[PDB]
């Protein structure tokens, strides 16, 4: 833990959490810039969050060119300072910032495949993240692209035992997480993938439910509602409903229209009901989506 | 078999193994343990077996919480009075990695007869953590077991609790088991569980995945053979106890082979 308060400079607030605050600040021996996220051990009436255990113990050993770097954690007995790489931006902003100029084929690209690098590097390393959204993916100047906010991670075991349910952030929740299944996987980060996927492309949420049933309803109005055949056991799961209403699968062209073949084949794929029969970050790599895949720096500036 | 990462499991085995080797406590800590003994750690960790059932937690924050006591008490000097501050301290830190549900602090205090204060454990948490440099993600016996479950053919639950229950008598036990890595005591385990039950041995497959032959397995098998052996005599008791629950398919009340054919 080679590092001290006292060789920071705060420049500005660069975003907040239950945890706390984030700053943007700067070292003033090496010049680095870093963030700092500050988790107030003051609120010690249980001790150190297992949000921060979690965070801290997993992002040690996460190191990809496309997960945010935790550099070090300086360690009062009052306070925890987080000190992570410093990117510019997140997904959401810069998508908000590209609003009715699109981004660029070449940069939803390289930006889905870099996310895909990180996502099969922590399920490689028996990470499930389990948050991920536009607001948690952090870009630079440089065209990188890399998954933050390992708040909600969980180091998983082999098979999978049951882990917390009603996670991820609703609008990138996958279904057998909406349908209370007993048990989950790798498979609901791709999901996830699959909904920012589409929405670099339209700009807008796949899925934006304002309920759990909402949302299923959503899913099942695009994709179809799911039976025996598309999913084995989709009938069984604990929160399936058999009143739930029968919607035909409407044709993959229509759900994004400017997405092309590989486009659409990959995206199906991510967003296969069945976790079994889901695209792996691993397999999906090697997608000819990205047989012309390059790094171009984001158009825009911070 | 997407809740068996097909596409990941090899990376996360290869990966556990070399985890395992540097989440490991030294084998000789105990002698430069100028107050507490074996046989105090074997009472500690029993302890800690009684408050995994009491609190209803999984059997791998029982295993997390002995490798963070083993590799605290590798560097960190521990008077007999303090012994259990550490084991508190490390119950707790396992359970907020690995429950979804962890008992809160004052239940923590509350098991310990209020021998501590609720400022006591939580200035350990953070002395625990500082000194295993937040490095909680450790391969677990049990990590590997259930890897080696996916072997079976086809799976036996008796096979498998007996497996976790001769995985978790080796906790007890600093001599000789702190010699061995996880990936090796579960192996041990598995094929002591599978011959009990089964009369079957180790799987061509696990060689395979492992590298690890009945050869190599041999010593620890030794070892774990006559902890099975004398369990019944054993001081501490609290696993065969808990073994017993139907819970676990009662194996604890399987008799063990007498010889292994090994
Ligand atoms: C020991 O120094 C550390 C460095 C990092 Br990165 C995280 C936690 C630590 O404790
Ligand atoms: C001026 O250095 C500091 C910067 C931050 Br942010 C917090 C504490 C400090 O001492
Ligand atoms: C732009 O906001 C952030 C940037 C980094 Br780097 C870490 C956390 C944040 O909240
Ligand atoms: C589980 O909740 C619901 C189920 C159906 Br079907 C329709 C509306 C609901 O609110
Ligand atoms: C005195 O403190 C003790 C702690 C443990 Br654990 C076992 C035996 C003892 O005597
Ligand atoms: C002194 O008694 C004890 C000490 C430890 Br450590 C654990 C359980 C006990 O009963």
């Amino acid at each position: 833990g080679p590092g001290s308060m006292e060789n920071f400079q705060k420049v500005e607030k660069i975003g907040e959490g239950t945890y706390g605050v984030v700053y943007k600040a700067r070292n003033k021996l090496t010049g680095e810039v870093v963030a700092l996220k500050k988790i107030r051990l003051d609120t010690e009436t249980e001790g150190v969050p297992s949000t921060a255990i979690r965070e801290i113990s997993l992002l040690k050993e996460l190191n990809h060119p496309n997960i945010v770097k935790l550099l070090d954690v300086i360690h009062t007995e009052n306070k925890l300072y987080l000190v992570f790489e410093f990117l510019h931006q997140d997904l959401k902003k810069f998508m908000d910032a590209s609003a009715l100029t699109g981004i660029p084929l070449p940069l939803i690209k390289s930006y889905l495949f870099q996310l895909l690098q990180g996502l099969a590097f922590c399920h490689s390393h028996r990470v499930l993240h389990r948050d991920l959204k536009p607001q948690n993916l952090l870009i630079n100047t440089e065209g990188a692209i890399k998954l933050a906010d390992f708040g909600l991670a969980r180091a998983f075991g082999v098979p999978v035992r049951t882990y917390t349910h009603e996670v991820v952030t609703l609008w990138y929740r996958a279904p057998e997480i909406l349908l209370g299944c007993k048990y989950y996987s790798t498979a609901v980060d791709i999901w996830s993938l699959g909904c920012i996927f589409a929405e670099m492309v339209t700009r807008r949420a796949l899925f934006p439910g304002d309920s759990e049933i909402d949302q299923l309803f959503r899913i099942f109005r695009t994709l179809g509602t799911p039976d025996e055949v598309v999913w084995p056991g989709v009938t069984s799961m604990p929160d399936y409903k058999p009143s739930f209403p029968k919607w035909a699968r409407q044709d993959f062209s229509k759900v994004v229209p400017p997405l092309d073949e590989d486009g659409r084949s990959l995206l199906s794929q991510m967003l296969h009901y069945d976790p079994n029969k889901r695209i792996s970050a691993k397999a999906a790599l090697a997608h000819p989506f990205f047989q012309d895949v390059t790094k171009p720096v984001p158009h825009l500036r911070l | 078999g997407v809740n068996e990462v097909p596409d990941y499991h090899e990376d996360i085995h290869t990966y556990l193994r070399e985890m395992e080797v540097k989440c490991k406590p030294k084998v000789g800590y105990m002698k430069k343990q100028p107050d507490i003994t074996n046989s105090m750690r074997a009472i500690l960790v029993d302890w800690l077996v009684e408050v995994g059932e009491e609190y209803k937690l999984q059997n791998e924050t029982l295993h997390l919480a002995v490798n963070y006591i083993d590799r605290f008490l590798s560097s960190m000097s521990v008077l007999r009075g303090k012994l259990q501050l550490v084991g508190t301290a490390a119950m707790l830190l396992a359970s907020k990695f690995e429950e979804i549900y962890p008992p809160e602090v004052a239940e923590f205090v509350y098991i310990t007869d209020d021998t501590y204060t609720k400022k006591q454990v939580l200035r350990m948490e953070h002395l625990v953590l500082k000194v295993l440099a937040f490095d909680l993600a450790a391969p677990t016996i049990n990590q590997f077991l259930t890897q080696y479950f996916l072997h079976q053919q086809p799976a036996n639950c008796k096979v498998e609790s007996l497996a976790m229950f001769l995985g978790e008598l080796s906790l007890i036990d600093a001599d000789p088991y702190l010699k061995y890595l996880p990936s090796v005591i579960a192996a041990a385990a598995f094929h002591l569980a599978l011959y009990t039950v089964t009369g079957q041995s180790w799987p061509e497959s696990l060689v395979q995945k492992t590298g690890y032959t009945l050869e190599t397995l041999k010593p620890c098998l030794l070892d774990l053979h006559q902890t099975y052996l004398r369990a019944p005599q054993h001081a501490q008791q609290s696993i065969r106890e808990k073994y017993k629950n139907s819970k676990y398919h009662g194996v604890s009340l399987l008799n063990p082979p007498e010889t292994l054919n090994v």
